[PDB]
């Protein structure tokens, strides 16, 4: 009968916020560090408060999530933050010098300064060939002139080797007065309502791994695997595949590769491969063969199920580039490049063993296609391995054809990798002053 | 803390505890480094502007201090022609926030006047 | 700028103030970034909540809080000015009046303290 | 700003029936860069400002929640429980600090807040019966 | 008889805030390739009102106007941030061999041994560089060539102003922010001191263009009424004088020469334009205004000079000898800094008690602007040639006439201080604090 | 009997916060060219308040304080602002020939091509440097020249100290924000930790000089009864012991020789300076004490010491060996910074049981403060003989803690920590916030 206002009211708008990075308290030991435990210095919460809202339905929308933005400056940012104190290789692109090692390696040499502005010395140093480019023709009668890669595009910036990149569960949370809300509800595709939602403080723990066609870390979709796609249609957009099993990959670099350190300039450090210490052997990735022909199996099923009356085909990925044709991942800080052809090799019909795929090294590289930037991954010692989990795909429909959809993988823009973990994710701000009418006049 | 969010406006019990509802030398690194202290200092005079605006608000209409507080007001057909049995019960607060939200600067303009007429009188009494 | 009735009679810049007062309620990509503007942006919104909050603050000592027009209990007193009623309210602005009185503004401060101290002994000594 | 300068120190010497004595009759007259941006030095002072007025508006808020707002000293409708302290109320007043007050029942501060609390969302539900 | 509160009182003091830029996003924020339109994005509302205060008079002083200070401070930090990510040249100040005789002297084929990518090796160029923009080791013989250097390379490293980027003035506006306001004098008259009976508040300034200039304000806004002498103390013949017109007059300078501007890389991603070639002639920049237009605008100036000066013989001349910074009318045009010898324009005499006039005009690339020794930039040139318009709407005059000398007044041009060009457009605000708070007494109390 | 909300309580918390920093009011100088007078430009109150808590006690800590690290911090802060935009000296590190001084071994004069603005050019320089600030890279032959470097070049780049620029360590204050009060322990004779019974509040402390020193403090505040020891655990032979004096031991120091300063230019607009030439006979740095004032000051701080150890004999030794900048009493004078060998001072045995002192002193320029390896600073060199003269106040002791001593204790010179002066200056003050917010019980309720 009476307007009437009401403080505390539980409504909420869509709205963007800065977020903050939390992690756990014991995030990383401080002798070493790491970016992710540098930065994300917020404990937190063991056990977050999850307050489910009974009978409460709300609109998501994976896509045209400002949360993906968020993560996707925060990594670029700390990436940065991390590198602008390291050494800068600007004074080694020289004319270098190479020859055969007794294919990929290159026994190459070249004068290096020294803390001495008016002193050179020598260095023998093993580059790999995909980070030196032909300067001259490359006729190996003896030996050729080099030069370093990306020297004529921009300055190259080492990885500092006291800092590692390894990725961390870090956790996401909203600021005060807003809330984030997380879409429980199995088998729910983004762009859609969702009617199992629950209000938290801070998201899941987020490996913040970087790979170009299969998502190598986090987590496994609830229920049976999931297809997403903002079109699905147009053939641009990129589709994700959420696995609900995970598939075991086994990544290594089989040589010994020694590391030798020499002083280019004051406190300037430098790190190179030196020699080697038995036989040359390609780097190489093994998955495991039966659970991947299921996981196919089944992702074209899904696939035939969203793409009715068609042949699902599988296709080795476009030729093109090294960037984006490959792979790619990150294991100890050396940046691996695998061909993964032979995982892609499968038609699906719509009526103990291992697969080994080859690999190559790369020590210079362009991350997120930052044309004009560049960084150094220095060596390691030892041969390297590691292991990790392939929980989900990267699949670009090329949509003219005979019954058949043709399925590569692609998607090398970053932003898909975050949004694979964040599409749970919403931010909004309460609105707490409400109004509505009552039984009482004010008097 | 979205208490009983979607309990169609049966908020008279959860509101009462809104009441309690309002009541690292490592991370300081982050301060001085990048631009982080500049996003959490934004953040933070953000929250504290949006909560004086909303503390100014009440205190124009007069309801300062108070956690529900009834206006002099009178109810609209215009706004919606729902009884008080359907609001209470039925609707729940998003639904009825959405339903008065091209509303609400009408009903804001009229506890404004209601207001500032209360302050009139008490002032020409005394 | 929002200065109504500005220059005009005090009378009637009060008429107009009793409807006016009621009216209350990509560029970070560049600004705020990689310069002094952030700093320069933040210090100015601060400085506006600490003036609007020293003038709250103020207005709560004197009991006046959440009020526009407020009427106190301080008796006026000639010296402070030596026009009467009706001089003040007719033919005279708000700014002429606001030089005029400037010198003893701390003095009716004082004596506002003082009586907000007595009612709040009174209202105590109701219970 | 909020009670902040150092006139409400020195009262610390006296009991605390003097220094509430001093309240009421001293507290609202005591209530009353070449290197900016250049370093950390601004977002540091930028810091201390909001943090200074982050506070001031909690304890402000606070108030408001009891319904003492606008008072610097409310009565309230809350008993006291002599299991915070079975003190003599001419020894807490006569003798003793306000330090000394404040040491004695800081580990019961939040049940008192809730008590408050309590009490004053009784008494809003009370004005709701304004027929 | 008894006090009362008033809040939201229409009452204001003398204040200094930080104004915040705004500017208009339509057809500026398309492409951002602009300084002032990156900067100074807050899009501007559509037609800002003018709140008239009847009855006010308020006591304005263009001079000692924080908002001058705020102005130039923000356009010296603007120019450096655009010029602190762009490449340096000190690469390149090594010896310089050059020709007098860059076959067929203002201009001077260089050639050097600039640096490359590659650390050990070095690119061999030659390089048509201004006789301005270099000065010499060994004194020339006109025999053969003989070794140069660039200029203020002993003092700073030349830093090249990014080719993407664009200095092209636009017009930006001044806003108040929350509790403040900005006061606008619309006298029309008004001498540039001392009170004013038609004030109006207004949210933001009017369009205003940060131009660069040194003897004649270009681009700027007519005066309402007749043409305006203002000067801070016009006794003290020191102090600088602005001349507003309410007319404006047309000038047009161009740079007659056909450059081809060819390009070497110095270091990683760090490329180098320079005046590859010149086709054709080779022609001095000039400029042309309209002689009757300018004609009577003088007389008219100096009509209002013997008002302020009475009972003398009113002389305009050309500056005395000496920096060419100081003596020449500077400004840019499409990124090419002209100067000027004005001395055709300032030879005139007193007012009695088609064509256009063909100016000589010198370029330079390596500039040091605001006089901030120990800071440079380097200008790279255009292809094809340039021409620019511009409304001449002021004149910085500067009184002479320490020796008194029968009745005779000698006006030169100014300049030196870009302060005085932002002053002549900031002249007619002021910036004031609102104060709400306000006690008056009534008749009704507590009770 | 009922519940009652007080605002305004007198009650106090500890808490940490940000301080500012503020000069004396006007600072007697303007333009002064001071680090310490370009940060720290607030002014303080003239007169400052001081208020007296009658029957107050406080624990105070004066280690555990996070005044100090503030202070640290801020000093560190400051001199890497004022350090930065100032002249590397990167070119500079290179071979360089030096041979014996050409007098008719401490000094050395070196030879070595610098650079020049042109990249071209070289520059033949001919430079006295001390051999301290030197590492060899061949051993000497036949006393000609033989190759070196300047020391710390392998380590990290060097920055020069920027001519205009002066330390010279004025007083400063240290005042709280809002909220906030620093409370002075006025009570003499106390010993670092446990209650003080006579404390007071003050907006900011008195007058701090920033000192830099490692065994002996110098124009420090002295204490107010007699000789003060104190120490964060006594038994301990680890914690350094702070030995804080009621009298001033004046100390006069000098650079005898006759310095010629001559300059180049290596970069653009980068300057250098060093010592061309030294006019005269070369001697030895050295400071002086009066023997009187030293023994009487050692005799009562070893009877001080003989209180707190009883039954034991007080030796006062040498430093034990170790690095110059450890072992020494180093500090500056006019930027020179000195190295004294103090073992002619700390030679005298106290035995409670049963005319002036010259110092010889070395000179560094390539400096490494608060022992930050990967960073390092030269100081320049300054025309004329320096002298110097300062108040030692008080004298930084550790303890020997010899295991089964014959009844003996060894203190020698400490050092090394520098936050250890500025603690032995911020030993009285103690930081507080305000939490004015209180409840207490009375008689009259709500209704
Ligand atoms: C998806 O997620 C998985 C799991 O996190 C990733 O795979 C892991 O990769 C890391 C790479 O460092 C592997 O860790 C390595 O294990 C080696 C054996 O551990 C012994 O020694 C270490 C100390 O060195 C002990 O702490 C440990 O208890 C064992 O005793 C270590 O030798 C390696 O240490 C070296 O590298 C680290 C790098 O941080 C340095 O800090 C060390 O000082 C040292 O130089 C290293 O710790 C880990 O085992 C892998 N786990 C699995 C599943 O096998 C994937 O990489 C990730 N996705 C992708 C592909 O990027
Ligand atoms: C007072 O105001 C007058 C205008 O009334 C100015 O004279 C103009 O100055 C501008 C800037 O120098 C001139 O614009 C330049 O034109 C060049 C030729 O392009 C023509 O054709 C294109 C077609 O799209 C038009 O858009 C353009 O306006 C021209 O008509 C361009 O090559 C120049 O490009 C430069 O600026 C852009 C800005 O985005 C940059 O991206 C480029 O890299 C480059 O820096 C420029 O656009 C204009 O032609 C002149 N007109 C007149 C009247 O002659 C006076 O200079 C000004 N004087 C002052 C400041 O007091
Ligand atoms: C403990 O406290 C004492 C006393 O303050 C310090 O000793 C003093 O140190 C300061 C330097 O910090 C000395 O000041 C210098 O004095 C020189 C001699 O004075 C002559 O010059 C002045 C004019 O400049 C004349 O008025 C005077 O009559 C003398 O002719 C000055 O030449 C120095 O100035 C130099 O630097 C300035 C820039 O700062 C330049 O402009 C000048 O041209 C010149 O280059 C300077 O003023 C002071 O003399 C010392 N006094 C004592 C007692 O020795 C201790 O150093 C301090 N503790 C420690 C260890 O630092
Ligand atoms: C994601 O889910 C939304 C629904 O929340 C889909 O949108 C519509 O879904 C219905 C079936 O519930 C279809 O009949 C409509 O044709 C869909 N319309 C749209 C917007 O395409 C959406 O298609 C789903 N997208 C994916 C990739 O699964
Ligand atoms: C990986 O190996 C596959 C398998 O050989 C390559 O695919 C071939 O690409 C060439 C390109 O000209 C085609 O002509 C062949 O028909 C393809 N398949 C065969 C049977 O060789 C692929 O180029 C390699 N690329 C990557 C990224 O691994
Ligand atoms: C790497 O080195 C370890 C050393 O124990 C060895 O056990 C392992 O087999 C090696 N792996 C490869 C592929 O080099
Ligand atoms: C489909 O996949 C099968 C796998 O053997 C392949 O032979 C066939 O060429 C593919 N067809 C198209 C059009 O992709
Ligand atoms: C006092 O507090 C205790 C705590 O449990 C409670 O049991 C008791 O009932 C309280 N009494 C009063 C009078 O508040
Ligand atoms: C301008 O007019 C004011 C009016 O007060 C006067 O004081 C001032 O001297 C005049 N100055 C000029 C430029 O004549
Ligand atoms: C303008 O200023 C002159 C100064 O003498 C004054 O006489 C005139 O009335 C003013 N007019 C306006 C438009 O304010
Ligand atoms: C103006 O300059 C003259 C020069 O003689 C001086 O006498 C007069 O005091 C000055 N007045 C002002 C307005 O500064």
């Amino acid at each position: 009968l009476w307007v009437t206002v009401y403080y505390g009211v539980p409504v909420w708008k869509d709205a963007e916020t800065t977020l903050f990075c939390a992690s756990d308290a014991k995030a990383y030991e401080k002798e070493k560090r790491n970016v992710w435990a540098t930065h994300c210095c917020v404990p937190t919460d063991p056990n977050p408060q999850e307050m489910v809202l009974e009978n409460v339905t709300e609109n998501f929308n994976m896509w045209k999530n400002d949360m993906v933005e968020q993560m996707h400056e925060d990594v670029i940012s700390l990436w940065d933050q991390s590198l602008k104190p390291c050494v800068k290789l600007t004074p080694l692109c020289v004319t270098l010098e190479c020859r055969q090692v007794n294919e990929e390696i290159k026994n190459c040499s070249f004068n290096a300064t020294t803390e001495l502005r008016d002193k050179k010395q020598k260095v023998y140093a093993l580059f790999y060939r995909l980070d030196i480019v032909p300067l001259e023709e490359e006729r190996k009668g003896n030996s050729s002139k080099y030069r370093l890669i990306n020297c004529n595009t921009s300055a190259i910036t080492q990885a500092c080797p006291k800092v590692t990149f390894d990725p961390i569960p870090i956790h996401y949370c909203a600021p005060a007065g807003y809330a984030i809300l997380k879409c429980n509800n199995k088998t729910f595709n983004g762009t859609g309502p969702c009617n199992n939602v629950s209000t938290v403080q801070c998201t899941h723990g987020i490996k913040p791994v970087v790979s170009t066609q299969l998502l190598l870390n986090g987590s496994l979709a609830e229920g049976e695997i999931i297809i997403r796609s903002e079109n699905l249609t147009n053939n641009v957009k990129t589709i994700i595949v959420h696995l609900n099993e995970s598939v075991e990959i086994v990544c290594t670099r089989p040589n010994n590769n020694t590391v030798k350190s020499i002083r280019i300039g004051p406190g300037q450090w430098f790190y190179y491969t030196g020699d080697i210490i038995g036989n040359i052997r390609q780097a190489y990735c093994n998955i495991k063969k039966d659970d991947w022909i299921r996981t196919l199996q089944r992702v074209g099923k899904k696939l035939a199920e969203h793409f009715p009356r068609r042949i699902i085909n599988f296709t080795q990925p476009a030729g093109g580039d090294l960037e984006i044709t490959t792979h790619s991942f990150n294991c100890r800080g050396e940046f691996f490049y695998c061909n993964t052809s032979s995982l892609f090799n499968s038609t699906y019909n719509p009526n103990s063993l291992d697969i080994t795929i080859p690999c190559r090294i790369k020590q210079i590289i362009n991350m997120w296609q930052r044309v004009g930037q560049a960084m150094y991954a220095p060596p390691i010692e030892g041969n390297i391995t590691c292991k990790s989990n392939i929980t989900g795909l990267l699949l670009v429909r090329d949509g003219e054809s005979n019954e058949t959809e043709i399925f590569r993988p692609g998607g090398g823009d970053m932003r898909n990798n975050w949004r694979s973990e964040l599409y749970k994710y919403k931010v909004v701000e309460i609105k707490p002053l409400g109004i509505a009418p009552t039984r009482c006049k004010r008097r | 803390f979205l208490g009983a969010a979607g309990s169609t406006m049966g908020a008279a019990s959860i509101t009462l505890t809104v009441q309690a509802r309002q009541l690292p030398e490592c991370q300081q690194h982050l301060l001085q480094d990048g631009h982080w202290g500049i996003k959490q200092l934004q953040t933070r005079v953000l929250a504290i502007e949006h909560y004086l605006k909303d503390q100014q608000l009440l205190g124009i209409w007069g309801c300062s201090g108070k956690l529900i507080c009834c206006t002099a007001v009178p109810w609209n057909s215009s706004w919606s022609n729902k009884s008080h049995d359907e609001i209470w019960g039925n609707m729940t607060w998003m639904q009825w926030d959405r339903e008065i939200s091209n509303y609400t600067n009408t009903i804001y303009r009229l506890l404004e006047d209601s207001q500032n007429q209360q302050e009139q009188n008490e002032k020409d009494l005394l």
